[PDB]
């Protein structure tokens, strides 16, 4: 049995158990992935590799993660591109920016990426996003075209509290977001 | 209290490797916003059956 | 508020959340630090940095760790040098071997080293080890000459169950070793 | 069942850095033995 756990309730200026990429940085109290600037990428990873499945027993991990995030757009109706929690190989580096959320490269399924992501997408990208043009939550598997999505109404400057969980027995990944 | 929920079947074993790193990413392009995290917690467990 | 935790009940050949130094390596079932050979060192570290105390608050963490270990000497009369659990800087690399257990470099207090270690010392080193010449448990702060020791009768080939706990309110470090 | 206990005050805040790595080490010199750990768990919490 292997267990990995952690809790960060408030971020410190030196936050050594995270790995920063792109413009990712912490301050007193929060982790800023991107500032409100055009054409930028911020990523932040947890330091330690996580054992998520074992080829020898065939077992898969049950996991649960939860976080509070804020999106702050200065033009409230012109918002892009989004935020994702992702799971990727240990050596993961920033992928394509903009509508690719720093985690993918393609709107086609790519076995080489080995990345599952849960997106909170704020910008409609005609080439792959829901035709209904709504901002959305989505489950991405080796592609920026999500396998499933849900429309979500953004609350600018408001704290979303998210819980994501994965059940090893059924293989269902559950996502919930809540605003107060 | 506005709550949203999405749920699907992801067979992790066939997509990601045995060992992984997890994290957050946020991007901007021609349009932009600040993206920020306030708290984070994670717990996972794997059997040795 | 910050928590770090992990549990590994059996070590794997690909234990990627650990950092090996020296001859430390994991096999099927065991984490091997030294084979039974002359003048050797082995160290293994958890990959993620731990926030043990804080500047702005002056807050200090409470922690507890538990482990099973086995010492195996081919000659039960010529047993050296020993084993430690340590807390050192993030960039920690091996120090002097043999009698210094790979974590200290002298018997005089050295603030530089910034390491607290709990030793399980099997070899009497005349210069700093207890006058009774016994194998012992000890608490080491920036010196291989322990601040406190307790005689311990090595049971060769046997499994020792250790629990080390640190209470932040009292600043008391407690070590307990149990054989079956 | 045979047990040993030790306790002492250690002022961790004046000895180690705020961020640390934890781990095991073991050495041999002119004499020797195999040193192995079979399991390991840890938990810490700062407020
Ligand atoms: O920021 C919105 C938008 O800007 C550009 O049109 C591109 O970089 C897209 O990928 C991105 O989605
Ligand atoms: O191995 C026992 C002993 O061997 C030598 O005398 C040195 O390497 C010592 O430091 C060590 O303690
Ligand atoms: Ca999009
Ligand atoms: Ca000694
Ligand atoms: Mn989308
Ligand atoms: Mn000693």
């Amino acid at each position: 049995t292997e267990t990995t756990s952690f809790l960060i309730t408030k971020f410190s200026p030196d936050q050594q158990n995270l790995i920063f990429q792109g413009d990712g940085y912490t301050t007193k109290e929060k982790l800023t992935l991107t500032k409100a600037v055009k054409n930028t990428v911020g990523r932040a990873l947890y330091s330690s590799p996580i054992h998520i499945w074992d080829r020898e027993t065939g077992n898969v991990a049950n996991f649960v993660t939860s976080f509070t995030f804020v999106i702050n757009a200065p033009n409230s109706y012109n918002v892009a591109d989004g935020f994702t929690f992702f799971i990727a190989p240990v050596d993961t580096k920033p992928q394509t920016g903009g509508g690719y959320l720093g985690v993918f490269n393609s709107a086609e399924y790519d076995k080489t990426t080995e990345t599952v992501a849960v997106e909170f997408d704020t910008f409609y990208n005609a080439a792959w996003d829901p035709s209904n043009r709504d901002r959305h939550i989505g489950i991405d598997v080796n592609s920026i075209k999500s396998v499933n999505t849900k429309s979500w109404k953004l609350q600018n400057g408001e704290e979303a509290n998210v819980v994501i969980a994965f059940n090893a027995a059924t293989n269902v990944l559950t996502v919930s977001l809540t605003y107060p | 209290v506005t709550s949203y929920t999405l749920s699907d079947v992801v067979s992790l074993k066939d997509v990601v490797p045995e060992w992984v790193r997890i994290g957050f990413s946020a991007t901007t392009g021609a349009e932009y916003a600040a993206h920020e995290v306030l708290s984070w917690s994670f717990h996972s467990e794997l059997s040795g059956t």
